[PDB]
């Protein structure tokens, strides 16, 4: 949960940072410039903001992978330890399993 | 199956303008109508506030060689608004009229007049030999050629020592090595139009976040809350629904921030009252169906929203939308399909135990959905 | 001007959501009916009321569930 | 250098004054505790007084009424003038200080002659 | 006109800690319920901060002085006095403070505070006559021995004419504009500054635009210069004081409450401890 | 095997962008413009492709 | 109170490298240089 919550607040903090521009709003460059300047800056902003989206997912997506696994070991014990009486040891407690 | 097709937003329905009370004058007049102009080294300053500008007369008036622009352009700069305008005025050559941009390196431009590389604002120059230049020639005007070391932006050099060139102490006395600390202009018509007396003036912002007393000429409109409107309070703009705030707000504050990037507050120039700032509303579009090959009729869902905003959420499949259940679930409002008491297992899943499928007054039901029959041992 | 990278982010984050329901779904629908303890309790002197639900609560849940639930925030 | 130095320390029939004066290079206000430790030949180390940070001062049982530990701030260190001096008072004293990690001091045998 | 001080003698300079005194608000916004980290000009924490009687007492029998040296102006000063009779009356700010160049006068009056951007001829001793007792009736009578001459009044302001206490100043000469940060808070018993937490507001951003180095401080002269009375000139033998602190570049993590109020804060750069709390962007650190 | 054809695809079909450039064909802007903006227009789409 | 780690450097240029303040148990380990613990 807390990583989650973290990943989601860094990817929230990233809209502040300028990326080489003059100003990390939008609308105060549309308002304050010309387009021949404005696509010069914005093109910098877009850059950045793509790229960090990137990283993001990215993570995300290693992340679901692990869980992923988790959750197929979690399946595997809900189907043996507890339907039935299961032989390995050490795979539904120490010691010899009874339910 | 279940398909996000696009996404969704309340468009504005209103623009209003808040500007400051303030009804004086900028004295541009002054300082553009100056009869004598200061000396490059030394220069002059002159802070301007709680006073209107208009700009457009200045840019339009056309009595001006250039015109450039530093950060901002110069057609906008009516909208704009700032906290205090400084201006300073000289007299240097048309040949020198480039030292002024920054990030250059030239005589005036290291040991005169230094521009910081992130400066923000306009320099105006325009001729003066029809006032600037005398037959005899305008020596008032001086010159200072030799300095220890490249002066900071925006910074005076008064000093008038005899620096010395070589390893003899001038003392203050001239000779060897020794040079006069300004020179003088030689400013007659006879010189080349590079030579001619140029008027230089340079006006530079504080787009700081403080109370703004240079705001341009606008018309300040009404507060309409509770509703989707774009607003321009003091130049910062945006567009959300405003409310009522109990945030209790310090004499000194203006904005209000709680993820750093977002202005959930602010305070109205003209009555300093504070209200908060909440975007409108936006969501995904998703789109219930069953396959084509049984039927066409299909189902909207609007996620994660209030429905009672969704007729005013061309195409426009809403408004006279009215369905027969529009009712809201935890994923959002169901269009177009009926409720239903009775209990299946889920082949569509929506969120929140609410299933959908297609069978025999509009065709697509939702229901929640049945874990499996029941049993007792 | 960037074509098409929208897309991609867009479908791989619809993934990850579809899976985690996936694996919802797979670790816990495991029983094809739904069964219920016989309201008497008597099992040779075993006790199960930890357990098992509780109905006394507004939530259908065992209190070790209870636990469970208050310490995760 | 050391940073914690004691000085003071000698033989003394009983009864005598004596001023024990341990001085450290550290400012010895950010420091936030000064204490003094003494320990009597085939005894374990016991605390004698305490100065915290904001002023509060303690002493031990057998050092109330004699025994006043006080700092001036003109030269940084820590005064513990002895008085009344009994036998078994006689022991090695140390000083101690601890801003995040533990200082000590050497020195300072006091033996009470009786 | 100025005048002269007759009985001066020496006292070594004191000391004293500032242990969590001195954080003021750095931008004006409002933020709730969040700590947040900024970095600017702070008063350090746990600092060695100068101590200055208001009356110099070489004895308490009468023997006084005025101890108000010239001192240096570096990044920033912080300002606080505890008194009980309002002997400080102002500061005058400047580099050489003589007629050469601009100085900023800011003096509190029996009248009014009047505030004067002039090139002022300074004397050595300026102050403020007080002749409380001086003339038959008890009442106040003020006095006005600053400077001699005064040039170039650049910027004016004034003021309407109008148990120890404790009023943080804070000065910052930045960008041509002159910051002031104050608050007042009742207290007693406290020959030093006592420990606690507390913020500093500003009071007024002003553009003076000009260059400081140095600064000194006008007092009140309780007493006369010819023949102030029986002893005891000054009032209860030098209790009235003031301390000198100097802010450096560091960075602090402020924590808002819920009210937008800033209620604690550490220094990033004070100990490992600090520095693991800035790091993890807490107040609290687990095993 | 439709999430590899569909990743093919759209690898494909990223080829018809232009980052920013002046066009999305190399040939054209080699045809036209002379090397020092050529390496511009060349440098932005080696970024968007790689 | 709180113990300071510094990675794989040898107990000889810590001090001139939150002052050191001197020698006081500069324990040395594989890890690095371990201060404010004893052994
Ligand atoms: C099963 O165990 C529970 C406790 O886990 C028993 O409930 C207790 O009952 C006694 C007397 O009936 C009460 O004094 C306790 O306060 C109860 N504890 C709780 C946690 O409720 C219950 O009686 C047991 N039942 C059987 C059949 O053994
Ligand atoms: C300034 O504000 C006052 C009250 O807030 C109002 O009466 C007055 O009309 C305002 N000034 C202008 C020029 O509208
Ligand atoms: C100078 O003043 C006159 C009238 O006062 C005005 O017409 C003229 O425009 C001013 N100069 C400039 C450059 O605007
Ligand atoms: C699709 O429609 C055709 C024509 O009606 C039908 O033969 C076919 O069975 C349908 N497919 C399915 C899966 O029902
Ligand atoms: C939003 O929906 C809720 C139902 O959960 C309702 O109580 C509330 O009044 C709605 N708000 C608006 C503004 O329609
Ligand atoms: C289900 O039946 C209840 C009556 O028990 C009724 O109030 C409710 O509206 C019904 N809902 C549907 C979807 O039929
Ligand atoms: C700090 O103040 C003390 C007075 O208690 C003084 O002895 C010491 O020299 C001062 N240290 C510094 C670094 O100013
Ligand atoms: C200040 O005033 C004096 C006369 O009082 C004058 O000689 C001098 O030039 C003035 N200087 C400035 C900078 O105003
Ligand atoms: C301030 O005055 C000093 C002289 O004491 C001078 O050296 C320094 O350059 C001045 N600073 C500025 C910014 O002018
Ligand atoms: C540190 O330096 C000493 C100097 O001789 C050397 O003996 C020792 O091995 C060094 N330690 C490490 C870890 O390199
Ligand atoms: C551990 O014991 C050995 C003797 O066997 C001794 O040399 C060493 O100093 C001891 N270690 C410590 C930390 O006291």
């Amino acid at each position: 949960v807390n990583q989650n919550a973290q990943a989601l607040n860094t990817l929230v903090k990233q809209l502040s940072s300028n990326f080489g521009a003059i100003s990390s709003v939008l609308n105060d460059i549309l308002s304050r410039l010309d387009p021949p300047e404005a696509e010069v800056q914005i093109d910098r902003l877009i850059t950045g903001r793509l790229q960090s989206l990137q990283t993001y997912v990215t993570q995300q997506l290693i992340r679901a992978a692990e869980i992923r696994a988790s959750a197929n070991l979690a399946a595997t014990k809900m189907s043996e330890c507890v339907l039935g009486q299961s032989k390995r040891v050490d795979f539904c407690g120490k010691g010899y399993h009874l339910m | 199956g279940i398909y996000q097709t696009s996404n969704f937003r309340v468009q504005p329905t209103e623009s209003i303008v808040r500007f400051p009370n303030i009804t004086n004058l900028c004295p541009f007049g002054e300082v553009f109508n100056a009869t004598r102009f200061a000396s490059v080294y030394a220069w002059n300053r002159k802070r301007i506030s709680n006073c209107v500008a208009d700009y457009s007369v200045l840019y339009n008036s056309a009595s001006f060689s250039t015109f450039k622009c530093y950060g901002v352009s110069p057609t906008k700069l009516n909208d704009l608004c700032f906290t205090n305008v400084y201006a300073d005025s000289f007299v240097i050559r048309g040949d020198e009229v480039r030292q002024i941009a920054p990030g250059q390196t030239g005589k005036i431009a290291d040991y005169n007049y230094k521009l910081p590389d992130d400066f923000t604002g306009c320099v105006i120059a325009w001729n003066s030999n029809n006032l600037d230049s005398k037959v005899g020639g305008n020596y008032n005007y001086l010159y200072r050629l030799f300095r220890k070391s490249n002066l900071k932006p925006f910074e005076r050099d008064i000093s008038t020592e005899i620096y010395q060139a070589g390893s003899t102490p001038c003392n203050g006395v001239e000779g060897f090595n020794c040079y006069f600390p300004l020179q003088s202009y030689g400013f007659q018509p006879t010189n080349g139009v590079g030579y001619q007396p140029y008027r230089v003036v340079v006006l530079s912002f504080e787009l700081l976040h403080a109370p703004a007393t240079v705001c341009g000429p606008k018309k300040s409109t009404n507060l309409v809350k509770n509703k989707c409107v774009n607003f321009n309070f003091n130049g910062l703009t945006g567009t959300g629904v405003l409310t009522e705030s109990n945030k209790k707000f310090l004499p000194f504050q203006q904005f209000g921030r709680d993820i750093a990037d977002t202005t959930d507050a602010v305070r109205d120039p003209q009555t300093l009252e504070i209200l908060d700032i909440t975007p409108c509303s936006f969501g995904g579009v998703s789109v219930i169906t069953p396959g084509t090959n049984t039927s066409n009729q299909v189902a909207v869902l609007y996620q994660g929203v209030n429905c009672t905003e969704v007729p005013v959420a061309t195409p426009t499949w809403r408004v006279y939308s009215t369905g027969s259940n529009v009712f809201q679930t935890r994923a959002g409002c169901l269009i177009g399909a009926e409720h239903v008491n009775n209990s299946y297992e889920c082949d569509i899943p929506i969120g929140a135990g609410i299933c959908a499928s297609y069978q025999t007054s509009q065709s697509i039901i939702a229901y929640t959905m049945s874990l499996g029959a029941e049993n007792s041992v | 001007q960037y074509g098409s990278f929208c897309t991609q982010l867009n479908r791989a984050l619809t993934g990850i959501a579809v899976e985690q329901d996936k694996n919802t779904q797979e670790v816990f629908a495991q029983v094809k009916q739904i069964y219920k303890t016989p309201p008497i309790k008597d099992f040779g002197g075993f006790n199960f009321s930890q357990i098992l639900p509780d109905p006394s609560k507004p939530s259908k849940r065992s209190p070790i569930e209870d636990l469970l639930f208050n310490k995760v925030t | 250098q050391v940073q914690l130095q004691e000085s003071g320390g000698g033989l003394v029939q009983a009864g005598g004054s004596l001023r024990l004066s341990c001085a450290a290079s550290e400012s010895i206000f950010r420091m936030e505790l000064m204490e003094w430790y003494h320990q009597a030949p085939g005894k374990q180390r016991e605390l004698v007084a305490t100065i915290n940070r904001c002023g509060s001062t303690n002493y031990s049982d057998s050092v109330k009424g004699r025994f006043i530990i006080s700092s001036d701030n003109a030269k940084n260190s820590v005064y513990l003038q002895m008085n009344s001096l009994k036998d078994e008072d006689t022991a090695v004293y140390s000083c101690h200080a601890r801003t995040w990690t533990s200082y000590w001091g050497r020195g300072t045998q006091v033996t009470v002659s009786s | 006109q100025c005048v002269n001080l007759t009985t001066r003698t020496q006292l070594p300079p004191a000391y004293t800690n500032s242990f969590t005194r001195g954080v003021y608000y750095p931008d004006k916004v409002f933020r709730s319920s969040v700590l947040h980290s900024t970095q600017d000009l702070f008063l350090p924490f746990f600092s060695n901060v100068t101590w200055f009687h208001a009356i110099h007492v070489s004895g308490t029998n009468g023997t006084k002085r005025f101890d108000n040296p010239v001192l240096p102006f570096n990044d920033g000063v912080y300002f606080a006095s505890t008194e009980k009779s309002n002997i400080i009356r102002g500061w005058i700010f400047g580099t050489t403070l003589d007629s050469k160049t601009q100085s900023l006068l800011i003096v509190n009056n029996a009248t009014n505070v009047v505030i004067k951007v002039c090139e002022f001829q300074f004397c050595n001793d300026p102050f403020l006559g007080v002749y409380y007792h001086k003339n038959n009736k008890s009442w106040m009578e003020s006095e006005f021995r600053v400077y001699s001459s005064a040039n170039n009044c650049t910027f004016e302001y004034v003021s309407q004419p109008f148990f120890k206490n404790l009023r943080e100043f804070v000065f910052k000469n930045i960008d041509g504009y002159f910051k002031i940060y104050s608050k007042h808070t009742p207290i007693n018993l406290v020959r030093d500054l006592p420990q606690g937490f507390s913020a500093l507001e500003p009071l007024v951003d002003l553009p003076i635009g000009i260059n400081i180095t140095r600064f000194q401080t006008l007092l009140a002269l309780h007493r006369s210069y010819l023949t102030p009375g029986d002893s005891s000139s000054g009032w209860t033998a030098g209790a009235a004081a003031y301390y000198v602190g100097y802010l450096q570049p560091r960075t602090f993590l402020l924590k808002y409450n819920e009210n937008g109020t800033i209620t604690d804060a550490v220094d990033c750069a004070l100990d490992p401890l600090s520095e693991t709390k800035c790091t993890l962007k807490s107040f609290t650190v687990e095993k």
